Order: C-alpha cells, then sequence, then structure tokens
RNA sequence: GCCCGUCGCUACUACCGAUUGAACGGCUCAGUGAGGCUUUCGGACUGGCCCAGAGAGGUCGGCAACGACCACUCAGGGCCGG
RNA sequence: ACUGGCUGGGCUGGGCCUUUCCUUCUGGAGAACCGCAUGCCGGUGUGUCGGGGAACCAGGACUUUUACUCUGAACAAAUUAGAUCGCUUAAAGAAGGCCUAUGCUUGAAUACAUUAGCAUGGAAUAAUAGAAUAGGACG
RNA sequence: UACCUGGUUGAUUCUGCCAGUAGUCAUAUGCUUGUCUCAAAGAUUAAGCCAUGCAUGUCUAAGUAUAAGCAAUUAUACAGCGAAACUGCGAAUGGCUCAUUAAAUCAGUUAUCGUUUAUUUGAUAGUUACAUGGAUAACCGUGGUAAUUCUAGAGCUAAUACAUGCUGAAAAUCCCGACUUCGGAAGGGAUGUAUUUAUUAGAUUAAAAACCAAUGCCCUUCGGGGCUUUCUGGUGAUUCAUAAUAACUUCUCGAAUCGCACGGCCUUGCGCCGGCGAUGGUUCAUUCAAAUUUCUGCCCUAUCAACUUUCGACGGCUGGGUAUUGGCCAGCCGUGGUGACAACGGGUAACGGAGGGUUAGGGCUCGACCCCGGAGAAGGAGCCUGAGAAACGGCUACUACA
RNA sequence: AUAAGGGAAGUCGGCAAAAUAGAUCCGUAACUUCGGGAAAAGGAUUGGCUCUAAGGGUUGGGCACGUUGCGGCGUGCGGUUAACAACCAACUUAGAACUGGUACGGACAGGGGGAAUCUGACUGUCUAAUUAAAACAUAGCAUU
C-alpha cells in the first residue's frame, strides 16, 4: 500500500537509485481521515504495538478554554472560517489543527454572570424584550464579587462586541484524526486583531 | 540577520505554551515564566549572542529560542555557499593516506547546515557546527559560533 | 530479521565462558533477565562445567526442577539464567555459599564464602529520582530499585544491601581515595585506589587508579565499581587481583613447584 | 648473393553493403484494467426492552382491608441495538 | 646470589641564579620551619596553641589554529605469531597432575592489526593568525 | 633459500621476447592402489523443471470432563489415570541459495533530549457480593457431492471463551452558600488512574538602608522599643522528573479464576479471623531487541563532460499520515543542489566483511561456501491475525508452466 | 445523399468519393548548403453552473511667521509613513467543487501521412478557343 520510505525519491546529487526490496511492514502510511461538522462519528484503529487511534469522521463539540481566567465549559462549534493552509478546506467546512472556528459564547456567559454580579455585552436595552430581575439572596456577596471586579480588572471593549452576538473565534489546537477530540481556546487581544484585520479585506 | 517584519506570513507566528495575555501584570526575572521572551543556554561553553535576547525573530529551529536540543559531534568549516534561505552550505578539507604510496592526496565533502537569524554569515568563513535531530531531507547541523575575520 | 534471535551459535560464545570449540554445535543462549547478556554467567554452564556436580544437560536441567539451588536467597528454577558481578548463590544440602567476582584474568572462578557474610550484597546506583507521587527512589546495577534513600546518596554511589529486607543499611561515596575493582574493558580483575578523576565536558571521562605495588591504569566511568575507602568490606579472591606479568608469573610459578615437591 | 610490386590458382580472417533485413532482452509515453485497504448508502438475519391492553388460567398470605407472582394464545403500538 | 665503594667513567632525569622560572581566584584537609607550659633519657608526644600553608584535591575564568609523533582508553569468536601439558610420536586437542586416599591443586596466557573517531606529553620539521589611516596593549 | 638456464650470428657484446622451473584449503582427467588419525562433496553451465516419503506442535497437585473410557469402592457435588473437544502459547526461530544490488549492502566509530518492545526480573494503584447473564464445542441422531484436512439443517451442556456488575477509612484542597452584630459561618457538591486541551510552581550561590500604602504579634510604665522567620531533585544542555487548578471521553484499569495445607477465637453461629503457591493486572525500571541516524573507507571505463526539477529536483511555512523525526505526502512562497579533488551514464563471467594462496621487504590475486550482516523462495502486487510478517512447509489476484 | 460483412480483389492507373482538420499541453527521426526538414511521425484535454487567486489608475502627508478676505499665497526650515486611506475602471490567464443517457472546435469553418527513384536548383513566364511541362527566363560562369 501506501509507503512513507525515502527509498524512491532522487538522490541529492540527482542520482537515481537501484530498486533493493519490496516493501515492508512498518513504514506504511493510512488514508487521511477528513474531518466534518456533523453529528458525531468516531472509529477506532488498531495501531503498531496493539494501541490504538481514534478516527473522527463528524464532530459537533469539544472543548475550549478561556485565558485570563482560567475556565473551560463544554460547547458546540458552528463553522470554521479561516485555515492558513488551504481555502478549499475553508470552504468544505472541514475542520483540522488550527482553524479558525466559530463558537456558542453562552456558557461563558453564564458563568461570567455567576462569577461577577454584571451583565457583560447587552445592547438588547434598546428591545428591553428580556429585561427580568431575581432577588439575590445574600449581602456577603456584593462584598466578594466586588473585590474580584476591583482586583481583576474589565474586558477590553472588543470582546463585549463579540459577546453581543454571542459568537466569539477559537483555534482548534488537537489533532481530530489522531485523537478524536476538536479542543482549543478562545482567542484574544493583538493576535485577536491580527485575524480580524485579515479576515474582511 | 536583516527582517524588514516578523509577522509577514499566512499563520501567526508564536512560541509554544508561552501565555502573553494576561489581565494581571507580575516582573519576574525567569526568562519564560512571566510571559516575556524565552530562551535557553546550550552548554558546551558556548554563550548566548546578546542579539537573541532582545530579538523579535521567531523561529523553531534555533538552537535559541527554538525547541532544538543538540547533541553529538562538533565539526568546523568553511562557508561556501550562504545565498539561499535560512540554510548555508560549508566545505571541509581533508588528508587521505594511500598504504602503497607512502603519501597522502587531498579530498573534500560538502554540508549542509541551519543558520539562526542571530547570527550573520558572508562568504568565505569559519563556523562550527553542532549535530542535532533530522531537519529536513539533507539537513543536520546547526551553527553555533563565528569566528573573527582576518 | 523478522523478530527476536532464540538460538545461539558455538564459536560466538563469550571468551570467558571457556567452551570447548568441539563437542557441538550450539550453546545456552542465556534467557533474558537482570544482567547483560555479554557478560553473565549462566546457571547450567556453572553448574555443569565449573563445579563437576552434573555430568550433562538431562540431569542438568533435573537440579532446579529440584529447587536445590538459588541465588540471592530465592530459589531459580530456570537452566539459562543470567548471574553476574557480586550475587551470591547458596546450596543448602551441601552447604556452601558462592559470590561470582572476576578473576585477575579475566573470567568467573569459583570462591568459597562463610555463612555469616554471605547473607549481604552491595551494588553501585544507577539512577536516581522522584517516582509517581512524589516518592523518592534508585535503581542499582542488578535491577533493584528501592525507594525512600538517603537524600544525601547521588549516581555512581555504591550501596550495601542487606538481601533479606533490601533496606540501605550503608553506602560508599565516589570520590578519591577510594578502593575500586574494574568491571568492564581490557583490564579485567584489577583492583586499585582511586588517585585522581578528569572529566570531559560531553559524556565520556576518564578515571586514572594507582595499584597496591605502584602501578599506573586508567579506565572509563562505567567500568569501575568501587568497593570501599579502607579495608574492602568483601573479601577478595586469592591473588588480590594484581596482575603480575608472565615474567615473574613463570618465576612463581616454579618456586611454588620446587617449595612444594 | 640478398631482394620489391601488379596479375593468375587454392585456403582462412575481419570490414563496407540495397533489403524501411531478422530474432531476443532492459527501461519507458498512451489506452484498457483484475484484486484489495479505506469510505457512503443499504438492513438477509438477529437481540433487548417499555407502555396500554384483548382473552383465559393459576399461585402464596389476608374473614376481610389488600398486596406480590407465574404459564397459554392472538397480539396493538412501538423504540432502541448488533 | 653478592656488599660497600672508587673524589672513576658514561647515560637518563629533576630543581635554582643568569634580562628568562611557569597563569589565576575560591574552598577542603594538612606538612615543613617557630616558640608557650605540662613529662623523660638535646631531642619528642605534645594542643581544646597560632604565626604558617611544600605538595595534593574539588570548582570557575583566561590559552592562535592544523599536520606530525609518544603513551593511554575503547574494539569478535575463528585465523596468524606464540607459552604450557609425551593424545604411544605427529597433523590435532585444551587438557591435566599429585601419596593410596571416601582428597588436594593449576592452566585454558601474551603481542600485532591501523584506516577513521576519543584523551595525554613533546614543541624540531611544514603551513596559518597578530599593532601601519593605530580601529593597538596597560591603569 | 633476497638463486636462474636453452634459443637471432661466420664468431662477439646488448635491448628484447619465446621456452624451461616451483607452489596452490584449485578444478577436471589418465595409469596404479596394502595400513593408521581426521572427513570436504549439484556453487560455476539452468534463481531450470519435479513423481514419492519426511521436515512443528504442545498438560501440570494448580483453566473447561456426566467419554453409554479404564480402574478401584473414604467421599450422593466431584475427587485416581484419562480418548475427544474449547481455551492458552509457539508456528516471524532454525535450514537453503547468491538472482538483483557500484555510496547501495558492509566495516570501524557516534546518536536516539526523535520511537515501538511479547517475555524475564524488581517495585507499584482505598471511587444479588455467601458469587451476575445469554450462546457455543465435544456429543446423540438424519443428509448431499465421482472427487479435498469441503460442509448443511435438527436436539443438549461448561469457562481463565464473550458480555455485565458492589465508597468498606479518615484527613486535606477547590467552588456554591441558608442564615448576622459585618469582623466568619450552618451544609451542599467535586476530588484514584487512563485519555485530550489550557494555565501555575519547578527558587539562589556577594550587602547596607530610607519612604508610601497597612496589619500576625510579644513585652509593657501605655510615652511605645520592635518584628529574628518554612521547604524546593537531576543533566554539559530543555517546555526534564514530578506537583497543583478549570474541564473533557461511544474509553481504559483498580481480580465474580485455580491448587495444597486443617489452624486459631466466644456473644457456639452450619459465626469471625489466618499460611504458602498458580494464573492475571495499571505505571516506572531492566533484559532480548528492532527501526532510523553522524564521520571516513569500495573494481575497470572519457569512443560517458556536464547532470537533476513532465508528475519534488534544493530550501521556507501551515497541516495530514506514521510508533516518532524527515519534501514521506497535501496546499502557499523563493530558485536552488552536485561536478575535472572525476559528478552523471555504461560494464562486471560483483552479495559485503572476518579471511585463503603466494613471500627479504614493498606487493599481486582469490573470497558461492561452517562465523557476522543484507536479500529471495517461478515472476509482480495486495493483505488478515499477532508484541513481532508486507511471511510464502499463511491467504487473494494476474502471467508462464502443470 | 446513406448503406450489413470484406476493404482496391475493380481499373491503363485509388479516376471520383471517404477519412484528417480549430485551440491548449507533451513528444518529434534519417539527412543537411547548419538557415532547415517540422504543423514531421504520434498522444491527451474541450459543455453548463456556483467560486477562489493574479495582472491597474487618481487624490492626500511636518512646523515658524507677513499680504489678500477657515482659505490661495510668499517664504524660511525638517522627515521618507518598517507604505497607509478613500474612490474609479475593462478585459486576459491559471486553479477547485458539484452536474449529464461519456456528451461538449456539438451548426458553420477546417492539413491524409510515410519509405524511395527519374527530372528541373528556387520565386517567375508562354501556345486567348484541345498540350502549363522536363519547355523559356533567372542569379552564377566563360569567350569575342
Ligand atoms: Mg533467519
Ligand atoms: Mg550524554
Ligand atoms: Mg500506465
Ligand atoms: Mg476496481
Ligand atoms: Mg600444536
Ligand atoms: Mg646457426
Ligand atoms: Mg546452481
Ligand atoms: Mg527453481
Ligand atoms: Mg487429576
Ligand atoms: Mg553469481
Ligand atoms: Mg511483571
Ligand atoms: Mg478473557
Ligand atoms: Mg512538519
Ligand atoms: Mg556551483
Ligand atoms: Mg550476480
Ligand atoms: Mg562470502
Ligand atoms: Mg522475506
Ligand atoms: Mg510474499
Ligand atoms: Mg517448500
Ligand atoms: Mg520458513
Ligand atoms: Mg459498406
Ligand atoms: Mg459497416
Ligand atoms: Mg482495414
Ligand atoms: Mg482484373
Ligand atoms: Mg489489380
Ligand atoms: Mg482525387
Ligand atoms: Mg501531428
Ligand atoms: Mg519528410
Ligand atoms: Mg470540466
Ligand atoms: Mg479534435
Ligand atoms: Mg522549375
Ligand atoms: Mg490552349
Ligand atoms: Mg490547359
Ligand atoms: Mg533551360
Amino acid at each position: 500500500g501506501i509507503s512513507r520510505d525515502s527509498r524512491h525519491k532522487r538522490s541529492h546529487t540527482g542520482a537515481k537509485r537501484a530498486f533493493y526490496r519490496k516493501k515492508r511492514a512498518f513504514e506504511l502510511g493510512r488514508q487521511p481521515a477528513n474531518t466534518r461538522i456533523g453529528p458525531k462519528r468516531i472509529h477506532i484503529v488498531r495501531t503498531r504495538g496493539g494501541n490504538h487511534k481514534y478516527r473522527a469522521l463528524r464532530l459537533d463539540s469539544g472543548n475550549f478554554a478561556w485565558g485570563s481566567e482560567g475556565c473551560t465549559r463544554k460547547t458546540r462549534i458552528i463553522g470554521v472560517v479561516y485555515h492558513p493552509s488551504n481555502n478549499e478546506l475553508v470552504r468544505t467546512n472541514t475542520l483540522t489543527k488550527s482553524a479558525v472556528v466559530q463558537i456558542d459564547a453562552a456558557p461563558f456567559r453564564q458563568w461570567y454572570e455567576a462569577h461577577y454580579g454584571q451583565p457583560l455585552g447587552r445592547r438588547r436595552q434598546q428591545k428591553q424584550g428580556q429585561v427580568v430581575e431575581e432577588v439575590k439572596k445574600s449581602k456577603s456577596v456584593e462584598k466578594k464579587q466586588a473585590a474580584r471586579f476591583a482586583a481583576h480588572g474589565k474586558v477590553d471593549p472588543a470582546l463585549e462586541k463579540q459577546f453581543e452576538a454571542g459568537r466569539l473565534y477559537a483555534i482548534i489546537s488537537s489533532r481530530p484524526g489522531q485523537s478524536g477530540r476538536a479542543d482549543g481556546y478562545i482567542l484574544e487581544g493583538e493576535e485577536l486583531a491580527f485575524y480580524q484585520r485579515k479576515l474582511h479585506k | 540577520a536583516t527582517e524588514l517584519t516578523v509577522q509577514s506570513e499566512r499563520a501567526f507566528l508564536k512560541q509554544p505554551h508561552i501565555f502573553l495575555n494576561s489581565k494581571v501584570k507580575v516582573k519576574s526575572t525567569r526568562p519564560g515564566k512571566g510571559g516575556r521572551r524565552w530562551y535557553k543556554d546550550v552548554g558546551l561553553g558556548f554563550k548566548t549572542p546578546k542579539t537573541a535576547i532582545e530579538g523579535h525573530y521567531i523561529d523553531k529551529k534555533c538552537p535559541f529560542t527554538g525547541m532544538v536540543s543538540i547533541r553529538g559531534r562538533i565539526l568546523t568549516g568553511r562557508v561556501v555557499s550562504t545565498k539561499m534561505h535560512r540554510t548555508i552550505i560549508i566545505r571541509r578539507e581533508y588528508l587521505h593516506y594511500i598504504p602503497k604510496y607512502n603519501r597522502y592526496e587531498k579530498r573534500h565533502k560538502n554540508l549542509a547546515a541551519h543558520v539562526s537569524p542571530a547570527f550573520r554569515v558572508e562568504e568565505g568563513d569559519m563556523v562550527v557546527v553542532g549535530q542535532c535531530r533530522p531537519l529536513s531531507k539533507t539537513v543536520r547541523f546547526n551553527v553555533l559560533r563565528v569566528l573573527p575575520r582576518t | 530479521a523478522r523478530g527476536p534471535k532464540k538460538h545461539q551459535k558455538r564459536l560466538s560464545a563469550p571468551s570467558h565462558w571457556l567452551l570447548d570449540k568441539l563437542s557441538g554445535a550450539y550453546a545456552p543462549r542465556p534467557s533474558t533477565g537482570p544482567h547483560k547478556l555479554r557478560d553473565c554467567m549462566p546457571l547450567i554452564v556453572f553448574v555443569r562445567n565449573r563445579l563437576k556436580y552434573a555430568l550433562n544437560y538431562r540431569e542438568t536441567k533435573a537440579i532446579m526442577m529440584q529447587r536445590l539451588v538459588k541465588v540471592d536467597g530465592k530459589v531459580r528454577t530456570d537452566i539459562t539464567y543470567p548471574a553476574g558481578f557480586m550475587d551470591v548463590i547458596t546450596i543448602e544440602k551441601t552447604g556452601e555459599n558462592f559470590r561470582l567476582i572476576y578473576d585477575t584474568k579475566g573470567r568467573f572462578t569459583v570462591h568459597r564464602i562463610t555463612d555469616e557474610e554471605a547473607k549481604y550484597k552491595l551494588g553501585k546506583v544507577k539512577r536516581v529520582q522522584l517516582g509517581r507521587g512524589g516518592v523518592p527512589f534508585l535503581v542499582t546495577h542488578d535491577a533493584r530499585t528501592i525507594r525512600y534513600p538517603d537524600p544525601l546518596i547521588k549516581v555512581n554511589d555504591t550501596v550495601k544491601i542487606d538481601l533479606e529486607t533490601g533496606k540501605i543499611t550503608d553506602f560508599i561515596k565516589f570520590d578519591t581515595g577510594a578502593l575500586a575493582m574494574i568491571t568492564g574493558g581490557r583490564n579485567m580483575g584489577r583492583v586499585g585506589v582511586i588517585t585522581h578523576r578528569e572529566r570531559h565536558d560531553g559524556g565520556f571521562g576518564i578515571v586514572h587508579l594507582k595499584d597496591a605495588l605502584d602501578n599506573t591504569f586508567a579506565t572509563r566511568e562505567s567500568n569501575v565499581f568501587v568497593i570501599g575507602s579502607e579495608k574492602p568490606w568483601i573479601s577478595l579472591p586469592k591473588g588480590k587481583g594484581v596482575k603480575l606479568t608472565i615474567a615473574e608469573e613463570r618465576d612463581q610459578r616454579r618456586a611454588r613447584a620446587l617449595a612444594a615437591a
């Protein structure tokens, strides 16, 4: 089958090597698996030494971590928007490592509301559609939460605009074809500005 | 080396596992701990160049600010080609002994090595290289020091 | 070659086994175990070729099936068990204990030892570090792993093992002035005192020793085995590994012959 | 005395030569293309449940108040697997 | 076997003064030369004395660079040269030997390979670098 | 044992070859042949073709026994030996040959901080239970085909085959908080390991102060004088060994197995506790290794002087794939790499080496063949099982024989 | 204009007809006056639809004062935006996915080729109304 040896190549002087031996059990290769967004589907494969690997054919969710605070919540991925290697990967919407995606921001907004007693990215005040208040059952909570707000600080203006729409950009940092998991982190700061600057022009 | 800009590529270049966007600012002496540039020392009495510590270039093959370890032989030579990108060719000369005729003849070999942006290498120079893991089809050495010109 | 080997050809066996080139085509092919394959002492060769207790293979393998012979206090039942440096072999029915140690000519020799001293060993340490859960441990040259050691103990040292409880009673530092015996290289059987050590950055250092007779020699660190500072703890065999040259070797041979008769 | 070349007869060796001469072998453009790994639908055949409940029957204790369980036939639906 | 020698003659080597002699700091233990009082037959333990570190060890920095040669390390069994033992001698073999033993004892050595790679001493021979627009050395 | 003789001329001295001479662990052949110690042998031409027979199986006190098996008579669950069969392991080692192969194999010397590893050896893992569920072999009995180690449907029963499954501890850490006097607190959840991602610690190795912000405290004459301070391994070198936090997973492991011994307690219940072995099991270490990898070294030929990049040729970047690195592969961007110090190509009656033959020294020639390494099983490709195979006394397909 | 199977067996003779044909990318011999032979010979692709990438133009750049009613000026004096911002404009080339009764230069337009001999060097010209050729002319050469 597919071979990954260097025998069939050409020497650095340009000379052509001659036949040495037939293909070996090692040095083999395998058919690439193109991950796509859809209902979960994973196959098991028996690799060298009796171990196993996990081929992911269709995935829809994975862990993504928010950097500064350090909390990670499981949510779903909407779609891929950029890929440094090939554009056709983007158009076919297939996801691999170093793929820029868009993720749901709901679990992170909820956790932020629980940790800090203030709302983040709410420009729906024009509509006043979902205004609701629940009585908060304590008074030590305001001093602890306001202590957190006065100590840690406030979010940069760029991230609330993302939170109002409810979509966040992320980068896959796992290898879906190898480990069968799509994992990443929410990207922000100057590296974020790099991607918005490149994304629309 | 001479590089106009650091980020001039399709993807974003950054050192792995170096966290760069932290809300709280803490000043520490450690190179990689605080969130600033990371670097190490190869050893064998080789001193880290000054340009590396404050430079902004990103390279994953430099022995400094990179993910490559140096182990094996250490060799020296004369550069013969440095006109491609981030790689040079050195020329090594030696003497082979023919037993029957009781005298020598000259022979030579060609070697390929990876050059870091920290150094500036011109033609006809002495360099010292060290063995490393396979970095390409025919590149297995890295430059460590450039000897002064005559 | 499509897997691991399981046959060993005669004329390729280690020289210090002293196997005749005739009378067969194969050799015992020692099984895998605690000691290196190149320098080991198979139990079948030791019992049959040196002690001459068993005439041939058939009853040689019967002996271990009766569980008569044990090493390090634990009975072994496989004929090709790799024995090695400093290990203690005990035969209770006849009532004696043996220790495997090189002679001055680089081969294993029979060496009677007393019962009270035949119940402990000592070995050089190979690596020390902390394992899973933060528990420190070390491993010696005979695949002995011991947890919670003395924190001052470092690599290349030697440690005394009880062999019944596996506790670290005592140790010897690796420094100048110690008494050492060589275990690898062409300098087989020598015993000397560390004079001074010179190091080379990048690996493969050399150490210089000095014998009792003012002889001088050098060897790699991987071949030095310190056995004491002064008055070595173990009992050395006859000759003490001094490596007399052939001129006096023949002189003493004739002197001893005429002295006896 | 020695001795050189053409021409004629016999014997042998190699060379040029119309015949788009002939046979065998290696590497290759193009066309056709067995088999198999991976992959997408497919579901021969099989297993497990849960409800409602037809129809009948039995069980062990309860005066009773009431509980529980086990065999037959037609099943109704499902609604999940390999 | 063998002792002093001989003011013996050679030869190898190691210390100083000749304008040259031999890098440097930290730490280790500690000698030689000194006196203190305590004790014997003009020397010594003496110590819980310090003035004092010959040599040695461990660690750091500095030192033109190659070829060459000396000595080490590492490197296969067989083979080649080669030591020992009367397989009745020998080509072979690694055996055997000792009074009488219900026992004791030994050998199964050693040198070479030779190209490349790793350390150490020597510094002749044969190449290379350095202060001239001083861009030089020192405090 | 560092050696020569005959031959051009009427006779002489030379260059020069022809012939003679000796060895061969070097083959064939002719004549002849009594004994002792040792014993090579279808390599050369055809890696051409094969009738026949053999060359790989395996059981202990200790996985599974209702043999209409034998043998005894302590075992009414069995208890000895034990056909058949399931299950476990091996069959990838050995043995043969030299077709291909000219920096390829190979040799000496390095590296793996760039990987996999059955087995052996040593350590090591506290979140219905007095015992869970369906099949199947052997077996009884009935068939098909000229033909094979081909098999159908019907009726039974086992597991160390297959599939499920039980916080017995405390302490500590992190979050939510019912409830106040605002200065801490009722009680609620999580917390082994494997897998995947992000973040934190993993210290230095000379010393003397003075200010701002504001809080553990001792003593005390209430004016206060003040404040010594606890750990941190290793390499020449790392993001190392290891620890902690927020989460994740068609997802692991943490024992429903077997044999010998017949013991000890009192609340005397068919109660509780207790020894030595076998077979398994997560991680680390070790052993046998395996795959890649650094430097230098191979015969003749110029009537072979320029070669390599169509469709990777040299390098950079992002990924895929592999046990892992790598132009091994997919995209984007540069235009490189080798050569008269002999590249590239053509020949080889070429497997390489340790080594054999022949000797003053220097050399010439041979090496299929008992030792080490590589490759192949008529010629090509593809693959299952398994730790390990691109295996051929394993399978699939084509060509040629049969 | 079309024809099953055969494919020049018809005939003085392949006369007539058929076959090839555009564009893009590979590949290309003997011979030679080194200019050619060459479109040698001989192969592959070609529609529709939805996308991606490349090839341009114009206008803007610091202070310090003085006229003229925030501006045109007059000046003096610095920096080269690690090249940014807005607007405007036609076509030509390359690449990817899906799709169809495998069809796509869909009509028109549009070279058959190869191995040899005789003869004139070539382009050119003539018997208007039966002969276009090997005939004539030609540059070159030689003579009077
Ligand atoms: Mg084999
Ligand atoms: Mg090392
Ligand atoms: Mg083809
Ligand atoms: Mg097919
Ligand atoms: Mg002999
Ligand atoms: Mg004559
Ligand atoms: Mg043959
Ligand atoms: Mg054959
Ligand atoms: Mg039994
Ligand atoms: Mg051959
Ligand atoms: Mg184990
Ligand atoms: Mg099982
Ligand atoms: Mg890569
Ligand atoms: Mg060049
Ligand atoms: Mg051959
Ligand atoms: Mg050979
Ligand atoms: Mg094979
Ligand atoms: Mg095969
Ligand atoms: Mg066969
Ligand atoms: Mg076989
Ligand atoms: Mg027709
Ligand atoms: Mg027709
Ligand atoms: Mg035809
Ligand atoms: Mg006719
Ligand atoms: Mg005709
Ligand atoms: Mg016509
Ligand atoms: Mg054509
Ligand atoms: Mg033509
Ligand atoms: Mg198309
Ligand atoms: Mg066409
Ligand atoms: Mg004409
Ligand atoms: Mg006319
Ligand atoms: Mg006409
Ligand atoms: Mg004319």
